[PDB]
C-alpha cells in the first residue's frame, strides 16, 4: 500500500508481502503497482462449500504466505507517562493487567491482549 | 504370490549447466558449477492388485500426514535491534525459513542469521547464511544455500539466532508437507482419446467411476530435498515410513475394536431390531485416508453389508464411521478385525516390496 | 476474495492439501470457485483470463489481456490445444478426499485473484 | 448468588464450589442451545429466525456458519454479507424462541403462501445430474459402494444394502427413492429440463421430461427447481410439510442436498470458456441473423 | 517481496532457483531485445522445475520488491 510503510505509522493498513503481476496483464498494470496472485482456480462443484459467491481455499495456500501479510494500528495519547503505583488502587482500572509496562509503554517486541495495559 | 508395489522410476530433478544463462547466472551467484546438495526427486510408482483407498491413503500420508521437520524460530529468537531491517519483519522471515525444504536426520541442530549489510546497495541474504550453532557439525547439508531468506537495506542488520528444527504433520501446518502430486492414473481403464471434441469434456476414462473398481494404479509424487548420492535409500525410508504410519493409525482403531467388550467413548454399538447390529466408530482429529481405508476394506470383507460409509466433517475435526450389518455384535467385531488385519497385512505387503524394490 | 472482473466471494473451506482435488499431473487448486457464479453475473472476462493464462504458464509469458483488444477465444482456446492441453482448459481430476476420478473434466487454470481489505477479525 | 444478591466473577471464587439451589449460572453457549439469527434489513417474517447453535471449535473460524439453503429466509449470500446473532439466555425467551421462532416455522411464506426453501445451485443441478437417466458414460448408474457413499452425510438412518451385491447397479432414482420412501409423497410434473423452447433441438429422454413420484418413490424425470428449488411451490419439499410437517422438508432439504453434493462429488460439475464458444458453422448462422435484423431496420430507413 | 521459498499452490521448492532464475532471465532478455512476452519456457526447464502451471505461474510472475523500491 505504500513503500514507506515501516518508517510511517498507520492506522488499518494492510501490507501483503507477495504480490504478482498478473499472467493475463492490462495497460493499467503499467501504471499502479500489481495486487493480488495468480492462484490456481478450479471452476467446480466441490462439497457445496462454495455456493452463494463463497470460495473453498487450499490451507496449504494460506500457510505459505498467500495473502497474509501485516495489519497495523497506531495508538496515540497526551498527556505523566509511567506504571502507576499501588498507592492509587482505588482508580486503577478493573481487572487490567497493568504489567508488561517499562518506562510507561509496553517494550517493543510484546504481545499484548485484551486485558493488558498499554501506555 | 504377486507383489503388489510393482516397478519405479526414481528421477532427480537436475539444473541443466547446458544452458548458458543458467550456468553463467549460478557460477555469477552462488559459484555453482554443479547440481545442488538436495535436488527434488520424481519417484513414479505401479501399483497392482490393490484398492484405490489403500494407494491414495499412501499418497495422502506422503503429502501432509507423514511427520517432518522444518526450520523454525524459537520465541526470542528475532533479535530486534536499533539495526534491524525495517522491511524483514519476523513474520515474513520466519515464513521464509519455514518453508526451505530440510532433510534431517538431527533434531538437535540449531543455526543463527547474522547478517549485515555495510556496503552501499541492499545484500540479499541467501540461505548460505544460515551458520549452525549447535549439535553435531553436518558432514552433508540439510538445505540448499541457495535460498533468498530476504534483503537488508544499506546499514542494516538482521540477527535470528534461535534457528532449530520442528517437528510436525502437513495436515496442521504446509511447512512440514512432504511429497507434492505429480501423476495419479489407473492402468487398467481404457482412455478416450480426449482431444477429440466429443471426449474433451469427460474425465478420459470410459468407464464412469461410480461404476468402476480398478486395482492397477499409476503413483507418482514429488520429494522436494533428498540428498543427491544417497536418493534410493531417502525414497525407500520416505515410503516405509508412509506404511507404518498408516499402519499405526489402524492398529489404534484395532486397539479400540479389541476392547469393545468395556464401554469405550470411541466405540458405540447397538443392536437395532432385525438382528441388524449398527457400530459407530468415532475418532478425533482422524482424516479421510483412515476413513477410506477403513470402508473399502470392511466393504470387501463384508460384500452383503447393510451399509458402511464414513464421514470426515471439516468441522467437528472428526472421522465418524458407520457399520450396519446383518450380524451379532461379536461376529461383526470378528469382521471388523480381519477387515483391520487385511489393511495391516496389505500395508506391510507394501513395506516388503519398498524393501525389494528400490534397494 | 475477488478476482479482476468483480466477483467478490467470501472463503469458508480451508482443506489441507491431500483434501484438494488435483488433476491427472497434480495440479491442484488454490481456490474452488462455484461454476454458478458465472452464468447470472456474465463474468466471461474471467473465464477468457484463465484460459489465456493457462497457455502463458506454460509459454513462460505474460501477456496484455487489455480491454477492446482483439479477442478470439476459439484462437484462444486452439493455443491452448497446441500447448498440449485440451481444446478445453478441462483436465482429468481426481477427488483429493476418496481419490475417485470426476466423471467430467474440470476447468482449472490460474487466475489473478485479490485479496479485499475487509478482514473479518475487524468485523466480526 | 441470591443470598447475597451479587454476581461473582468465576475466576475470584475462593471456596464457592457450593454451586447452591436458586443461584444462576451463566454458562458458555454449547451445541444445541437455540440462537436468534438476523440479516438486516428485516423485511420479511423469516428475517429473524431461531436456529439450533452448533459450535465451530476450530479457534481459527469466526463466521457464522449456515446452510445455502436457509439463506432464503434472509435473502442472504455469501459475498460479504453480515448477520446478527444473539442466544436467549432467559428461560421464557429460550422457550419461545424454541417453539414460537424457530425456522421451521417459517418453511412456508407468509407471504405467498409457499415453501420459502429448496435445492438451489449445486443441490438443483446436482439433483437433476444424479436423477438424469443417461450420462455421457452410458446409463446413469452406481455400484453398492457408490450409492452407499451417496447416504453418508445425509445424517439420517442409511438405507439398507444388503440385497446389493457388489457388482449390482443402481439408478439416481433409485437411491432418490431409498431417502424419499422416508416421507413419502405423491408428485407429477414436468421438470425445468423440459422446455418448448430447447424442444426442437436436443434429443429429450423421455424418462427425464416427466417427473413422476408415487409414494416416495421417483421412477421417472429428473429433479430440478421445479421439484426440489426453492420456493417451488407444489414441489417435493412443499409436499413433505404438507403431510409430515415443516420440519420434515428442512430434513428432507438437508438429505436430498447430500445426495445431490455426494453425487457431483463422483460426477464432477464445471463450466469452461469453450462452453461459450460457438462453432464456425454456428457463429455463421447467428451472423446472418443479424444480418437480416439489420436489413430489417434498413428499410425502415429506406421508408 | 521475493520469489516464494515454495510455490504456493503445491509447495514446489521454486524458492531454490528463484535467483538463478532471476539473474538468468535477466540476461536472456537483454539478448532478446514487450519484455514479459519472451518465452521462458526453456529458462525455466533448465533450472528443473517441471511443466508445472502453478510453479511456473509463482515463478514468471512474483514481483521483487528489490525491483520496485
Ligand atoms: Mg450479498
Ligand atoms: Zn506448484
Amino acid at each position: 500500500y505504500c513503500f514507506s510503510w515501516p518508517y510511517r505509522v498507520d492506522m488499518n493498513r494492510f501490507f501483503q508481502f507477495y504480490n504478482e503481476m498478473p499472467l493475463v496483464k492490462t495497460i493499467a498494470h503499467n501504471y499502479v503497482i500489481p495486487n493480488g496472485l495468480n492462484t490456481i482456480v478450479a471452476y467446480m462443484i466441490y462439497g457445496g462449500y462454495n455456493q452463494e459467491d463463497s470460495v473453498i481455499v487450499s490451507q496449504s495456500f494460506i500457510d505459505r504466505g498467500g495473502f497474509a501479510g501485516t495489519f497495523y494500528r497506531e495508538e496515540k495519547v497526551e498527556l505523566s507517562f509511567g506504571k502507576p503505583d499501588p498507592l492509587i488502587t482505588k482508580n486503577l482500572k478493573p481487572g487490567a493487567n497493568y504489567e508488561k509496562l517499562v518506562d510507561g509503554f509496553v517494550p517493543v517486541g510484546t504481545v499484548v491482549k485484551k486485558g493488558d495495559i498499554i501506555i | 504370490m504377486e507383489k503388489i508395489f510393482q516397478n519405479v522410476e526414481i528421477k532427480p530433478f537436475l539444473i541443466d549447466f547446458s544452458n548458458l544463462f543458467i550456468k553463467n547466472a549460478a557460477k555469477k551467484l552462488f559459484q555453482l558449477e554443479e547440481q545442488l546438495p538436495l535436488v527434488p526427486v520424481n519417484v513414479v510408482m505401479d501399483f497392482k492388485g490393490i484398492s484405490r483407498a489403500a494407494v491414495h491413503g499412501l499418497s495422502r500420508v506422503l503429502q501432509d500426514e507423514i511427520p517432518n521437520y522444518m526450520l523454525d524460530i524459537k520465541p526470542g529468537g528475532y533479535k530486534i535491534e536499533d539495526s534491524t531491517d525495517l522491511f524483514m519483519t519476523e513474520q515474513f522471515i520466519r515464513n521464509r525459513i519455514n518453508f526451505i525444504p530440510i532433510y534431517a536426520k538431527n533434531e538437535t541442530l540449531v543455526f543463527a542469521l547474522r547478517s549485515l549489510n555495510n556496503s552501499c546497495e541492499v545484500k540479499t541474504i541467501y540461505s548460505r547464511d544460515l551458520i549452525q550453532v549447535a549439535g553435531p557439525k553436518l558432514k552433508y547439508p540439510i538445505f540448499n544455500p541457495t535460498f533468498e531468506i530476504g534483503f537488508l537495506q544499506p546499514g542494516k542488520s538482521l540477527i535470528i539466532e534461535d534457528i532449530y528444527i520442528k517437528k510436525g504433520i502437513g495436515r496442521k501446518h504446509a511447512a512440514f508437507n512432504l511429497a507434492v502430486k505429480t501423476h495419479f492414473s489407473h492402468l487398467d481403464i481404457e482412455q478416450y482419446p480426449t482431444d477429440k471434441k466429443e471426449y474433451m469434456a469427460l474425465s478420459g476414462y470410459k468407464q464412469s467411476s461410480m461404476t468402476s473398481d480398478p486395482r492397477h494404479h499409476r503413483l507418482g509424487l514429488c520429494f522436494p530435498a533428498v540428498p543427491l548420492p544417497h536418493i534410493n535409500q531417502a525414497v525407500r525410508t520416505y515410503l516405509k515410513n508412509a506404511c507404518r504410519i498408516i499402519i499405526g493409525r489402524i492398529q489404534s482403531i484395532q486397539k479400540i475394536y479389541e476392547n469393545f467388550e468395556e464401554p469405550q467413548p470411541e466405540l458405540v454399538l447397538f443392536s437395532m431390531d432385525e438382528e441388524k447390529t449398527k457400530a459407530i466408530i468415532t475418532i478425533k482429529d482422524e482424516t479421510h485416508t483412515i476413513g477410506n481405508l477403513l470402508k473399502t476394506y470392511i466393504y470387501e470383507m463384508i460384500p452383503d453389508i447393510s451399509f458402511v460409509g464414513y464421514q470426515c466433517v471439516p468441522h467437528k475435526q472428526e472421522m465418524v464411521l458407520t457399520i450396519i450389518h446383518k450380524a451379532s455384535q461379536e461376529d461383526l467385531i470378528t469382521l471388523l478385525e480381519k477387515s483391520i488385519q487385511n489393511i495391516i497385512q496389505t500395508f506391510q505387503i507394501l513395506e516388503k516390496n519398498v524393501d525389494e524394490l528400490i534397494a | 476474495m475477488s478476482s479482476r472482473s468483480g466477483n467478490k466471494g467470501i472463503a469458508a473451506l480451508a482443506l489441507p492439501t491431500s483434501d484438494m482435488p488435483f488433476t491427472e499431473d497434480g495440479l491442484q487448486p488454490d481456490l474452488i470457485v462455484n461454476p454458478h457464479s458465472h452464468p447470472s453475473r456474465m463474468t466471461n472476462g474471467q473465464m477468457i483470463e484463465t484460459t489465456v493464462g493457462l497457455a502463458n504458464a506454460l509459454q513462460g509469458v505474460v501477456t496484455d489481456g487489455t480491454a477492446f483488444l482483439p479477442i478470439n477465444v476459439q484462437l484462444l482456446s486452439e493455443r491452448l490445444a497446441q500447448e498440449g492441453l485440451r481444446f478445453n482448459g478441462c483436465q482429468k481430476m481426481f477427488n483429493g478426499q476418496t481419490g475417485e476420478y470426476f466423471d467430467a473434466a474440470i476447468f482449472i487454470g490460474p487466475t489473478y485473484h485479490q485479496r479485499l481489505q475487509k478482514f473479518v477479525l475487524d468485523d466480526r | 448468588k441470591q443470598i447475597t444478591q451479587s454476581v461473582h466473577d468465576i475466576e475470584g471464587l475462593k471456596q464457592d464450589f457450593r454451586l447452591e439451589v436458586g443461584d444462576i449460572l451463566y454458562r458458555d453457549v454449547v451445541t444445541g442451545d437455540v440462537a436468534f439469527f438476523n440479516r438486516q434489513p428485516s423485511l420479511e417474517r423469516s428475517s429473524i429466525g431461531v436456529h439450533r447453535i452448533v459450535v465451530l471449535e476450530n479457534p481459527k473460524i469466526s463466521t457464522f456458519q449456515m446452510n445455502v439453503s436457509a439463506c432464503a429466509w434472509y435473502n442472504a449470500d455469501f459475498d460479504g454479507d453480515q448477520m446478527n446473532l444473539w442466544v436467549p439466555w432467559s428461560v421464557m425467551s429460550r422457550v419461545e424462541a424454541e417453539l414460537l421462532c424457530s425456522v421451521r416455522n417459517w418453511f412456508i411464506s407468509t407471504k405467498s403462501s409457499g415453501p420459502v426453501n429448496g435445492q438451489v445451485q449445486d443441490s438443483t443441478v446436482g439433483s437433476f445430474l444424479l436423477t438424469r437417466t443417461n450420462t455421457p458414460m452410458g446409463k446413469n448408474v452406481m455400484n453398492k459402494l457408490h450409492a452407499m457413499g451417496l447416504f453418508q452425510t445425509t445424517q439420517t438412518d442409511p438405507p439398507c444394502f444388503a440385497n446389493y451385491s457388489p457388482t449390482d447397479l443402481l439408478d439416481g432414482k433409485s437411491v432418490v427413492s431409498m431417502l424419499l420412501r422416508q416421507t413419502p409423497i405423491n408428485y407429477q410434473r414436468a421438470p425445468t429440463w423440459y422446455s418448448e423452447v430447447y424442444a426442437p433441438y436436443m434429443h429429450y429422454n423421455k424418462q427425464d421430461i416427466s417427473t413422476q413420484i408415487r409414494n416416495g418413490e421417483l421412477i421417472e424425470g429428473v429433479l430440478d427447481k421445479k421439484a426440489v428449488g426453492a420456493g417451488s411451490s407444489g414441489g417435493i419439499y412443499h409436499l413433505i410439510s404438507r403431510r409430515y410437517g415443516p420440519q420434515q422438508a428442512l430434513k428432507m432439504i438437508f438429505a436430498t442436498q447430500q445426495l445431490a453434493l455426494n453425487y457431483v462429488r463422483n460426477a464432477g460439475f464445471t463450466v469452461s470458456t469453450a462452453d461459450m464458444l460457438l462453432t464456425p458453422e454456428a457463429h455463421q448462422e447467428v451472423q446472418e441473423i443479424i444480418n437480416e435484423l439489420l436489413l430489417e431496420s434498413e428499410e425502415i430507413n429506406n421508408r | 517481496m521475493l520469489i516464494p521459498v515454495v510455490c504456493f499452490t503445491c509447495g514446489f521448492p521454486i524458492g531454490t532457483y528463484a535467483a538463478i532464475f532471476d539473474k538468468a532471465r535477466t540476461e536472456y532478455i537483454k539478448t532478446k531485445m514487450a519484455s514479459l512476452q519472451i518465452e521462458l519456457k526453456d529458462l525455466i526447464t533448465a533450472l528443473g522445475i517441471p511443466m508445472r502451471v502453478c510453479c511456473r505461474t509463482h515463478l514468471i510472475t512474483t514481483l521483487d520488491y528489490r525491483k520496485y523500491y
